[PDB]
């Protein structure tokens, strides 16, 4: 139903109450998706910082 | 022989109390304490008697953020510019606030995806690979490697800030600055437009119509073709654009989206705008988020 | 089990708690914090594993600018210390995954918590500085370390006089109606974490820059590389007829 | 279906007339006029969702400087009308939106045939000027406004009281060669006030701005509010630079 | 000694609502032109000397955008009440502002209240619309009546302080960052309109081309039971052709070059026409008559 | 199949490769020569379309600086040919351009030796410019546009006159390990000419365009004809913005 | 005693200079052409063959150039020379002087307008009506370039020729740097939309084959029977579940991840730097095939 949270590989949900986390990416493809989140959202900073 | 100067060990104390740069950290001044933490040999070699040094502290203990290992430039320029301030009066105390201030923004920029987003995945990746086989080289490499990478990072740069400290100064103290700044606050602001667009989660539940579509506009299963040319018939009407079922539903989030997609992730970074400008704790934001995430979906509306 | 281990396990979750906010050794990784743990417990080989797949788990997990991130040290804490708990060394891992991932409503909130109260310490060091004395400051610090390290230091000392399913049989107490409510409210955190930086810089020239950005963010067709690039041409351009004009 | 609801319903549409030459109150739009109709005729929930849909589709609409915009006010009063008529309230929102789009030619030439049958309304106004007769300016300009509210007005009532020997009609009118030339004939008459209000501003420093807009209007990714929005954002930026030189 | 109090400008304000209705082909707007200016032209002038001559100044040509068109009445105002007191008779100043103002004003209300504004709380008020709630049609009508009424009063007043200073105000300054940003945000909108709300879809076939074996799915050597469904799937996600013929619509090669290329060139050809001097009627006729003809050949 | 079509063919074969070099009459084109290839023997619209989609495939097609670009002339001409020799006038336009794309082999390095090969021309124009000869630099010229000419009015020639015959270079000259390489090296020999322009003119003031150009360029929304106007929308905008200074 | 270059030589030269290439070398490219274009100027202006052959030897050195826009170097150079003939002005090296001045930014904003913008739409414009049949096409796209082509060389030949040493004056830093920085960044965004959209180096290697928990493929074993199977599959695969049990991800799908074509800005970029280093273009187009067959050997590409 909801993903309660998701990693750099996967995601983490309830069955039946039980947790269970869920890995769906290869750890190459969890590397280039932080790699492409983290350069993705690298122009959000360079900013005064207060 | 009165020029105080500051020797390799000196230096090589500020650069290993540079490892706490944090652990003092707060939200209304973040990263003050490790600071001061680094600048109190600084301080302690080259004043004494104790008659200013509270000056100097305070001006050492104001705002200050930026990624925790690209922070050993701004220390060879702040001490190269200390040194030089106690015999020739340079600086102010408005000439190193600047260049700290500047140098704060783009350096954190720049140190954040490299460090964080870039090095310490791959590394991660490298000794997992071996520590999902019950292998101790796995960590002991991550560990070594990254320990080897940061220390001869900061001390590098550290070094370099101080030979090349009141040299750098008169290079952000031209147009090279203001530039900085705009088109950093451009890039930023641009960014974290699509930032908010994408990143912010808001669907909503709420059904409005689960009206019965009029005949001819939905792929009536019980006239198709039977097998082999069934499918055939199927997937060229949903080509052509007839419905898969009877009934049409319509939600909130599809008007929402048709208006334009994003709209409530907007407004909520406008609310919490407006309530951090009211000088509400972030905090609290955060919690009363989480409050009505469980509300909205106890009514229904999430 | 036995005692030297458990003083062991103590400093082990200190230096893990010290180390979740200096970010230089990393000894809050998983990938250290676990192994360490299996090391000085007895069974290392079977905390191998556990290390390696919540790193592979933990990646970009890192703070940006006063928005803190889930699980820096409690969770490989907290994994070991279960795992070492209930036996099954090899076969028990996906149950401590699977614990260790929801332990962000125990660890992000932990953590800010002290991250908020530490003003109050640095207020006493500009009193104290006020007259220039610098013990006070360099003790200041160091307190300021340590009670950020005790954070940690204290639930994992806690875990281990505690029976071994406590956390995991809370953990799936819940009403399974707080679950989805706190997935849907953790979504929407990155939202304030925005709003600060726009708050900290916004000016009448920059805003059409952000609905540029706001529009151009449409449906699965370019990527944030690609918008950042895009971001950084027109800022480029921008000032160069700034200057031009100028 | 009581009388009261005929005489509202009758109302509602003489002011929807009004409002589509008068052009201020804007209850000619089906965003006003649908729901005012259901309003008052029972069912309001299913007649707010047609009024949204039309309005969605009647953007773009307006009247500028004698290149008159298609189904002004025509369109939301007769969709309404015969959706709460026919009953299936939300379910009949397509068959009333397929009824009222072709209505161009119901809707389309007679403001035009009022619009030209209004001369002889000012050639009187003058007249009466030319003798200082205050009173007969206003009375004529009134008669005028009013005349353009029954224009809509009368085919409310004759819809409200159906004459079904119009089904004799209703394909009586020549098919293909007439309904569907006229149907595709009317998608394209906005043209014309779009060439008119195009040529009302067109400078060598704002062609450009026609071809990015021409060109990021591609299928089905950027609402209408998102480009008037990337629009208002490049303005204000392309201000802020002519200021900086 | 004229006062033309607050009330009286109220009073021709409010009447200024009614500036259409009285719409002509020959002479558009012109009527309800006077009949704004009645009232002031009733406090003005006495003994119906005059009256008749007032009247018939402001019974010829004007045509602007009914809600920016309160600078113009204001500023007729403001130059009426001078000439009232004094003598100062012109019967040319009159005119020379109406037109001067007419077109400029016209051309910068057209975009931003019916292609700008108008669009945007439509499309508001629809979103909530499409949902069932009553509060989409009543925030857009509220929105709107509020903007048009402000706007008209504030511009009234605005023509009325100034008065025939206004020709300096006309030279800008503001008048002229106006007239570019609502030029560039008109052309956007217009652009994207033209793109998007003109259908000339064409709908002759150019061929029917039997593809070689190996583009169709081929529904013969499929397998059965929810496995041909699958095979066929991952056929189709691959790229493989629904069916063994392949047909090429004229309006898909159009389409190769850029969308709306029909619409684009009607448009500008619309554009040549009126400028031509050629009443929209004709050419709105004219666009019926051949929208026919070209269903009757087969063209659309 | 008639003597005259085949001498036409010839003809125009002959004309394409001149052009291919002169690139000046676009003679070389597909647009141009598949056309006149089937106007002269019997099938012309057939040739219209398939000159239409290479036309559309061979975009971006420009020698720039001793940088050739891939199948200038021959691709065009051959599958032209092909087309007409195996029927299926419109049904085998797929497999004559999946037969043209792949004769980069015969097209690149075929023009190539030529074009090498007209060094010694030149030593020998200069040697009779040495005697003030100018009547044998023209003859010289010429003979090198002619021998331009011939390296593709030879293969059209070849192709003309074998239906089949024996096929080795259908059999050994693909090893299906050469063939399938030599077609996807192809596929990148127009970025050798894209990095010489872009060379040519490339200053700190203009790459931020190309990398909007590289952004805006994503997948299957947007023609190419509407990114150009998007090019020249904005370097007028970013003229006339500088010109304000 | 004037000789003049009278009109119809001046017209003779531009038809000429129609076949700049042919003599096309790897050594003076473009060279012979040139020659060919000046010769009936070398056989007006110069007689008695004693200065023939070094007129011939000083216009047969290096010039490359865009073929269009060459008039106006062409009327320059016919300019000075017909001026050198009568007033004795033997430079030598004016005429080179001008040749190497025009031969950079010439090219540079030639290539892009033509090869590159006007190329490109006119032969969209009539492959548009060439895939409806319609034989309009091609012949607009030949009358339309044809025209705009010797319009542009007899305009500039006639213009340059008119401005004869004020070429470097009359256009120096006026509607010449505006011309080329427009064409420049015109070139720049349709380059790189070409080197994004033509330039294909489509990796093929298999990242992993990971398989998915009974939550996301259409598990088509418990389907339904008949007409509700295809009904059922088609919703659950528009609602978002995998097509197989197997999720295969690929180092292209990886690579388009962070921005699609990716490769092809690399590949132009190290070609770019090659080029930079004085390497010629024929080694880098053998060494791109040389790649291409490597690379399909070891199965990267
Ligand atoms: O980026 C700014 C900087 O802020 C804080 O010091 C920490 O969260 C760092 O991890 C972060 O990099
Ligand atoms: O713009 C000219 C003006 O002409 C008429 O008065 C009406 O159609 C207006 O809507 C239009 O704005
Ligand atoms: O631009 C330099 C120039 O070099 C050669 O002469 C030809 O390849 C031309 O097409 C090219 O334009």
């Amino acid at each position: 139903e909801y993903h309660l949270m998701n990693g750099a590989n996967g995601y983490l949900t309830r069955v039946n109450g039980k947790y269970v986390y869920r890995v769906t990416k290869d750890p190459v493809s969890a590397v280039f998706g932080v790699i492409s989140n983290g350069w993705g959202s690298a122009g959000a900073g360079f900013g005064p910082q207060h | 022989a009165e020029k105080i100067e500051l020797s390799k060990r000196d230096r090589l104390r500020v650069a290993w109390r540079s490892t706490f740069i944090q652990g003092s950290w707060n939200y209304e001044r973040m990263q003050n304490g490790g600071w001061a933490f680094s600048m109190i040999p600084a301080i302690k070699k080259l004043y004494k008697t104790k008659e200013d040094r509270s000056s100097a502290l305070k001006r050492h203990l104001e705002f200050f953020n930026t990624h925790p290992y690209i922070a050993s430039p701004i220390l060879g320029v702040t001490l190269a510019l200390e040194e030089e301030r106690a015999n020739g009066a340079e600086v102010d105390d408005v000439a190193i606030q600047g260049v700290k201030v500047g140098m704060m923004g783009p350096l954190a920029g720049v140190g954040d995806p490299v460090f964080w987003f870039t090095i310490r995945p791959m590394l991660g990746a490298l000794g997992a690979s071996l520590a999902l086989s019950g292998n101790i080289l796995g960590p002991i490499l991550f560990f070594v490697a990254w320990n080897v990478i940061r220390w001869g990072f900061m001390w590098y740069t550290q070094e370099f800030g101080y030979k090349a400290g009141s040299k750098i100064t008169d290079d952000l103290s031209g147009g090279l600055l203001q530039d900085i700044t705009k088109g950093a606050s451009i890039l930023g602001m641009f960014v974290l437009a699509a930032l908010v667009q994408r990143w912010v989660n808001i669907q909503f539940a709420p059904i409005i119509s689960k009206v019965k579509l009029d005949e001819g506009a939905y792929i009536d299963w019980s006239h198709l073709p039977q097998g082999a040319q069934g499918i055939k018939t199927a997937l060229q009407q949903q080509q052509a654009g007839l419905a898969l079922s009877e009934i049409k539903v319509t939600t909130l989030q599809n008007n929402l989206d048709n208006l334009i997609p994003g709209l409530a992730a907007v407004a909520l970074t406008f609310l919490c705008m407006w309530l951090l400008k009211k000088k509400i704790s972030p905090i609290i934001i955060i919690l009363g988020l989480f409050v009505v995430g469980i509300v909205g979906h106890l009514i229904g509306l999430l | 089990m036995s005692v030297i281990s458990i003083i062991l396990v103590v400093l082990i979750a200190f230096l893990a708690g010290i180390e979740g906010i200096l970010d230089e050794f990393q000894f809050h990784q998983p990938l250290i914090a676990c192994t360490l743990i299996g090391l000085v417990t007895g069974n290392l080989t079977a905390c191998i594993i556990l290390g390696g797949t919540l790193q592979m788990i933990a990646l970009g997990w890192a703070n940006i600018g006063a928005a803190v991130a889930p699980d820096a040290a409690l969770a490989s804490v907290a994994s070991a210390i279960i795992l070492v708990l209930g036996g099954q060394g090899v076969a028990g891992i996906p149950s401590a995954i699977a614990i260790a991932i929801p332990l962000a409503v125990a660890g992000l909130f932990l953590t800010m918590i002290v991250r908020t109260l530490a003003v109050p310490i640095v207020h006493l060091m500009d009193r104290a500085a006020e007259k220039g004395n610098i013990r006070s400051v360099e003790w200041l610090h160091i307190s300021a370390i340590c009670m950020q390290g005790i954070r940690i230091a204290i639930p994992a000392a806690a875990l281990l006089f505690i029976p071994a399913d406590s956390v995991q049989s809370f953990l799936e107490a819940m009403p399974a109606w707080l679950t989805d409510g706190m997935a849907i409210g953790g979504g929407m955190v990155v939202a304030v974490g925005y709003a600060l930086v726009i708050n900290m810089m916004a000016t009448k020239e920059v805003w059409p820059f952000f609905v540029i950005g706001f529009v151009v963010a449409a449906i699965s067709q370019l990527t944030l590389i690609a918008i950042g690039a895009l971001g950084v041409a027109l800022a480029l351009i921008y000032l160069n007829l700034s200057k031009m004009g100028g």
